[PDB]
């Protein structure tokens, strides 16, 4: 029988995890009224994750979403940006993607990013230094990655509070022309970002991903729109959300909190276990098969929909020992918060350097800071990426 | 959302 996953897995998903991982590797469920299979194991989870039959196609999901939903022409740009990127296609139209979008990245840039985010973290603890509480997620989570991708990618200061906006009203849309709406509005600003690059190139990512090349290959004015968005999105609530569950569970525990300011050795250690412990993202992105595919002796058959749970493989005990304990250090090497084969994250090294630095700064400028409210107040989004709705905290 | 779907996840 398919068991129904709903507002409860949503909020509290890992003991969900523990009972199906125990039972098989993989789990047939229904999420969303959709039937699909859920890759719980690690070794199940890193061979679907390598597995050709799981296709990202986006057509495909939406017609076969259609026939569950028992309901059966142009695009809009907006439509478009959502699904033309990198995670929307699978080789060898993934791997010209990923190449032409590997060349834009300068040396200049990669070396900028330290220097900017310590600049960006800097200025944020110091307009919050002084208040008694504060929200860290909208005081310093969410800013620090908007900031820092928009300007790596060059999107003015100026537009970059109505971007973060646009992109939490996508996040929360309910149907489907309302989402259409919001990412016509995104896609409409990135065509006049584009176009403003193209006519005067900068020393930003948007103007490296025009020029890019392979030949005469290159990224059309669709993959641009695309991957600029996947880009500032991809890392802006996923960083926010790391960041905010560290924290959260650094002051969980105290004793590790304190010894992690006293001993910054242990920083990449914990930011290693917070990304398996409590990750922004425990489900990956859904794959659909063409044909019946065979994951940890598990058959499923074609045109399924196959998830993998990042998070239920990452809290697996035949890989790591004593998996619900958060313990900064453990060898928490080997997780898959950012997937795994070809789909690898692609900004894995800016979201642990980005982490790094906000944890670091924040504990550096902040050594009295705890939770400034009880556990039983705090409160999960009803959301995909796992992430609080609040993180209150005295800093003291 | 990153795979053309309402419900946030992209
Ligand atoms: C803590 C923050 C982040 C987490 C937890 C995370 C996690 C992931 C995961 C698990 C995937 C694989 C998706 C799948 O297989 O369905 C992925 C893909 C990707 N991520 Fe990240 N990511 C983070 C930050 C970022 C940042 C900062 C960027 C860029 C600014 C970025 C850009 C990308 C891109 C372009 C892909 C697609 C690569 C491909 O499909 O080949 N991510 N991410």
């Amino acid at each position: 029988t398919p068991e129904v996953l709903g507002e409860d897995f949503i909020r509290d998903p890992y003991p969900v995890y523990a009972r199906l991982r125990e039972r098989a590797p993989v789990a047939h469920v229904v999420l969303g009224g959709a039937p699909m299979w859920l890759v719980l194991r690690h070794e199940a989870a890193r061979a679907a994750l390598t597995d050709p039959g799981l296709h990202k196609d986006p057509e495909r999901c939406a017609r076969l979403a259609a026939r569950h939903a028992g309901v059966d022409a142009e695009k809009s740009p907006g439509q478009r940006m959502l699904v033309e990127h990198m995670l929307g296609m699978d080789p060898p139209h993934h791997t010209r993607l990923r190449k032409l979008v590997a060349k834009a990245f300068t040396a200049r840039q990669i070396q900028a990013l330290r220097p900017r985010i310590e600049h960006t973290v800097g200025a944020l603890l110091d307009g919050i230094a002084g208040q008694g509480e504060v929200d860290l997620l909208k005081a310093f989570a969410f800013p620090l990655p908007l900031t820092v991708i928009s300007e790596m990618i060059g999107v003015p200061q100026a537009d970059q509070a109505a971007f973060g906006a646009w992109s939490n009203a996508l996040t929360v849309a309910v149907q489907p022309q309302e989402m259409h709406g919001i990412a016509d509005r995104m896609a409409e600003y990135l065509t006049g970002l584009i176009a403003a690059k193209r006519a005067a190139p900068d020393d930003d990512l948007i103007s490296g991903l025009i020029q890019a090349r392979d030949h005469e290959d290159r990224l059309s004015e669709n993959e641009l729109v695309s991957m600029v968005f996947q880009l500032l999105v991809a890392g802006y609530e996923t960083t926010a959300h790391l960041i905010g569950n560290g924290m959260l569970a650094l002051l969980r525990h105290p004793d590790q909190l304190a010894a992690l300011r006293a001993d910054r050795s242990l920083l990449r250690g914990a930011v290693e276990e917070i990304s398996r412990y409590d990750n922004s993202l425990h489900l990956n992105t859904l794959s659909v098969t063409s044909e019946p595919v065979r994951i940890g002796g598990v058959r499923i058959p074609a045109d399924a929909f196959v998830i993998v749970s990042l998070g239920a493989a990452n809290h697996d005990p035949e890989r790591f020992e004593d998996p619900e304990r958060f313990d900064i250090r453990r060898e928490a090497g080997g997780h898959l918060a950012f997937g795994h084969g070809i789909h690898h994250c692609m900004g894995a090294p800016l979201a642990r350097l980005q982490t790094e630095i906000a944890v670091g700064a924040l504990l550096d400028r902040f050594p009295r800071i705890e939770l400034a409210v009880a556990p039983a107040e705090l409160r999960r989004e009803m959301n995909l990426t796992r992430g609080l709705e609040s993180l209150p905290v005295r800093l003291g | 959302t990153x795979e053309g779907f309402p419900x946030g996840y992209x």
